[PDB]
C-alpha cells in the first residue's frame, strides 16, 4: 500500500525545461513541461504541492565551463525582466542564487503560491474560457552574471520534484492526443477508442 | 387517473393566487405552489386550495412529460375531478 | 439516495426542469451547475443580485417508461466539467435550463472516456431495474466562495449507455424529469 | 369495506347474479333490491309467501379486467330510487335479476345528476387501481317492515364515467359480477 | 415618540424619500401609505408580487433649519384620507414616493378643516424648538389584511401653519426629510 501513496505517485523528479543561452531567458513555471506528466496530474482535480527545483547547467557538448550564473525567481505578480540591464534583476523582492557551473546543481524550493487552497486544473468559467486565473506559480529568469557578452554558449536543465502531494475530486484519465497546452480540446475527426481492438 | 394500469407519465397542476394571471408556459408555473403529478405509481392525487371568499384563484394542469404507453394499450386516458370542501368552510345569508 | 463524495452540504424548494425527450439516436445531455438555476426562480434571483455564494444540490433523476422499453441511464455529476470543442460559444459552455447535446458523447465534449465516470458520485437507471436516481452533491471549490454567473461548480451528465429499444406501435421517446432543489444555500454582497 | 350511513344492519348466502358486459357503448345498469332477489332463490320464496320484510344487504361488484384495459365504475346505493320517463311500464320500474340499462346517464332516469352521486354510499372502480366495490347497506325505511313485492328499497347503479378502451385484439367486453347476501333479514305474516 | 392610538403595531429597514424644499409658496404635502414604499425597494418588491398585506409605519420627519429661520409644521397621520377635487386623478389619488401638493390646505383637499388636524397622532415641528417628529402608526383597517395596490390606509400630511421667513441673504429653501421604516410587516399570497 506504501507504493500508491500519492506521494510516491509524483515524486522522482522530472525534466521540466531545457534553457539555451547561445544573453538572458525567461521560463515560466510549468509542470506540463514535463511531457508525461499532464496525463497524471489531470486525474484529479485539485492539487496541493511544494516543488524543488534543480538547474544542472553546462555546454551543449556537455562540458563544464568556469562561469558565473544568476537565477532569480520572480514571484507572481512581478514584472519579469526584459533586456540584459533591466532594473528588476537588481531586485531585492526577487530572490536570486548565484553559482559557478563547477559547483553541484543549485537545489531552490518553491512553497504553495496559489492564493486559493488547491491547484485547479480546470476552470468550468471566465475569468477566455477555462483560463484558470490564480494556477500561476511565478517565473524563473536566467543571464550570466556580468556586463559584457558571456564567452561560452551554455544549456541550463531544469528537474522539479514535487513534495507533500495533497489531491481531491478524482476523474476520468485522458486518452485522447493533446493539442493545447490550456483548453483540453482534442482533434474530432481523428478520433480514436481508448485502446486496441479484435475481430470478434 | 384512469388509463391503463401500464401506462405512465407525469402532469403539473399548478395553483394561482388571487390576482396573478394565467401562466404563460410551465417554467412559471413550476415557481408558484403545484404539486408534480406521476400516474405510473400512484393514480390519485390532491390539490388543497389554501382559501377563498366570496378576483379568484386559477387551478391549471399542465403535461410535464409526455404520454407513454406500452403496446397493445389505448392511446387516450382520461382524468376525474373530484372536489369538496375542507372542514372550516362556512356559509352566511340564506338566499333562495 | 448517493451520498457525494460521502460528505452531506453543510453552512429551499424542488424545481422541475423541461423533460428532455430520450430517443433511439439520442447522445446525452449535460446541465450546468448552479448555471441551471441562475436564470429562473426566486433561487435565481439572489444569484444575479449577490456577489459571493455556496450551495451544495439535490438532484432527483426519473424516467417514465413502460415494462416494454429497455435502456440504461448513467447520470454522474462531474466536477469542473470543462468542455473540449473539435473555443467553445457561450451558449455550449453555459446552457441554461435546456442542456445541450453531445455531439461526441465517447470523449464527453471533454476528451475523456465515458468507460471510466464511475469513479465520479453517480447512479445507473435501469429501465428494468428501477426509475429514480438521486444524488447528493456537497459544495466543491477551492474557496468557500464563488461567482455563480461566471462560475459553474458542476455538470450533471446523463448518457444513454444502451440504445433505448422499443416494439413499433410503444411510445418511442421517453421523457426524463430531473429536480433539483438547493440544499444549505449561502448568499452574500447584495449587488 | 363501505358501511353505509355508518350504520351495521341489525335486528343468509351469497347471491350471483348474471354477468354484465361492459361495453364501449354502455350507458349503465342498475337493480332494484329487494326486488332483484324476490324471483330467485329460498330467499325469494320467503319473500313472496309472507306480508312484510326487513334486512339489511351486502353488495360486492367485481370486475374482471387486465392490465391493457381502462375505464371506471362508480357504484353506488341510492334508496328510493324512483324513474322518471322521458309512467313506467313494470319491466322497468322492477327489473328481476337482469337488471336495465339507462338511456340518459345524466339525469340517471331520475332527473337527477350524475355529478353528485358521492353523496350517497359508494365506492370507485378503477381498473388500474382496484376490481372489487363492497358496500354493507343497512335498512332504510320509514316504517319497520315493508313489503318486500310493492316496494324497492333502494336501487343499485353502476355507471361507467369513463368509457372502456383497449386495443384492438384485446377482449371487448368486460364482465361485471355482483354477489350480494342478505344479512340480519327478518320476515312476518306467513300468506 | 407619538405611539399612534396608544397601541404599538403588532402581528425592515429605513427608506429615505426624496427632499421636499419647504419655500415661500409652498402650502404643504401629503404622502399616500403605503403606496409610497410599493414602487420602491424590495418592502415594495413583495407588495406588488403579493396578494394581501399588514403592517405598521414609523414615520420619522426632519427639518434642517438654521437659527435665523423661522416657521412650524404640522405633520399628522390621517387614516382613510379621501380626496376632494374642486374624480381625482390616479397621480393625485395614489402619488408616489414624490407626494403631491396641496392647491386648498385650508380644507385639505377634503373639505375638513385644517384647524382639527390634532384629533389624529401628530407632532409639532417648531424650528425654534425642534426639528424632529417621529410617529408610530400601527395597522389600522377593518379586516386584518388589504391589498397594497388598490388601497391606501392612511395619508401623512404636511402642512406649513406658518409661513417660512428668512433675511434675504440666507437659504431661501428648507429641505424636509422623510424615514420611514415598516414595523411587523406581514404578506401573504404570492402572486
Amino acid at each position: 500500500t506504501a507504493e500508491t501513496t500519492l506521494d510516491s505517485f509524483f515524486s522522482r523528479a522530472g525534466l521540466v525545461g531545457e534553457i539555451d543561452l547561445p544573453g538572458y531567458a525567461n521560463w515560466d513555471i510549468d509542470i506540463t513541461g514535463y511531457a508525461q506528466m499532464r496525463r497524471k496530474v489531470e486525474l484529479f482535480t485539485y492539487m496541493r504541492f511544494d516543488a524543488e527545483f534543480t538547474f544542472v547547467a553546462c555546454t551543449p557538448t556537455g562540458e563544464v565551463v568556469p562561469q558565473l550564473l544568476q537565477y532569480m525567481f520572480v514571484p507572481p505578480g512581478a514584472p519579469k525582466p526584459d533586456s540584459r540591464e533591466s532594473l528588476a534583476w537588481q531586485t531585492a523582492t526577487n530572490p536570486s542564487v548565484f553559482v559557478k557551473l563547477s559547483d553541484p546543481p543549485a537545489q531552490v524550493s518553491v512553497p504553495f503560491m496559489s492564493p486559493a487552497s488547491a491547484y485547479q486544473w480546470f476552470y468550468d468559467g471566465y475569468p477566455e474560457y477555462g483560463a484558470m486565473p490564480n494556477n500561476m506559480m511565478g517565473t524563473f529568469s536566467v543571464r550570466t552574471v556580468g556586463t559584457s557578452k558571456s564567452k561560452y554558449p551554455l544549456v541550463v536543465r531544469i528537474y522539479m520534484r514535487m513534495k507533500h502531494v495533497r489531491a481531491w475530486i478524482p476523474r476520468p484519465m485522458r486518452n485522447q492526443n493533446y493539442l493545447f497546452k490550456a483548453n483540453p480540446n482534442y482533434a474530432g475527426n481523428s478520433i480514436k477508442p481508448t485502446g486496441a481492438s479484435r475481430t470478434a | 387517473f384512469t388509463g391503463s394500469f401500464m401506462a405512465t407519465g407525469k402532469m403539473l397542476i399548478a395553483y394561482t393566487p388571487p390576482g396573478g394571471p394565467l401562466p404563460k408556459d410551465r417554467a412559471t408555473a413550476m415557481l408558484g405552489t403545484h404539486v408534480i403529478w406521476d400516474f405510473g405509481l400512484q393514480s390519485s392525487v390532491t390539490l388543497v386550495i389554501p382559501w377563498i371568499s366570496n378576483t379568484t384563484g386559477l387551478v391549471s394542469i399542465w403535461y410535464q412529460t409526455n404520454y407513454v404507453v406500452p403496446i397493445g394499450a389505448p392511446n387516450t386516458a382520461y382524468i376525474i375531478a373530484l372536489a369538496a370542501a375542507q372542514k372550516n368552510f362556512t356559509m352566511k345569508l340564506c338566499k333562495d | 439516495i448517493i451520498v457525494g463524495y460521502g460528505e452531506w452540504p453543510s453552512y429551499n424548494r424542488f424545481y422541475t426542469l423541461d423533460t428532455k425527450l430520450w430517443e433511439k439516436s439520442s447522445k446525452g445531455w449535460y446541465w450546468k451547475f448552479p448555471d441551471v438555476l441562475t436564470e429562473t426562480g426566486v433561487f435565481g434571483q439572489n444569484a444575479q443580485f449577490h456577489y459571493l455564494y455556496r450551495s451544495g444540490f439535490c438532484i432527483h433523476v426519473q424516467c417514465n417508461a413502460s415494462k416494454f422499453h429497455q435502456g440504461a441511464l448513467l447520470v454522474a455529476v462531474l466536477p469542473e466539467y470543462v468542455i473540449g470543442t473539435v473555443h467553445p460559444p457561450y451558449k455550449q459552455t453555459q446552457p441554461g435550463a435546456d442542456g445541450f447535446e453531445l455531439q461526441h458523447p465517447y470523449v464527453l465534449d471533454a476528451g475523456i472516456p465515458i468507460s471510466q465516470l464511475t469513479v465520479c458520485p453517480h447512479q445507473w437507471i435501469n429501465l428494468r431495474t428501477n426509475n429514480c436516481a438521486t444524488i447528493i452533491v456537497p459544495y466543491i471549490n477551492a474557496l468557500p466562495f464563488d461567482s455563480a454567473l461566471n462560475h459553474c461548480n458542476f455538470g450533471l451528465l446523463v448518457v444513454p449507455i444502451s440504445p433505448l429499444d422499443y416494439d413499433q406501435g410503444a411510445t418511442p421517446v421517453i421523457p426524463i424529469t430531473i429536480t433539483l432543489a438547493p440544499m444549505c444555500s449561502e448568499f452574500a454582497g447584495l449587488r
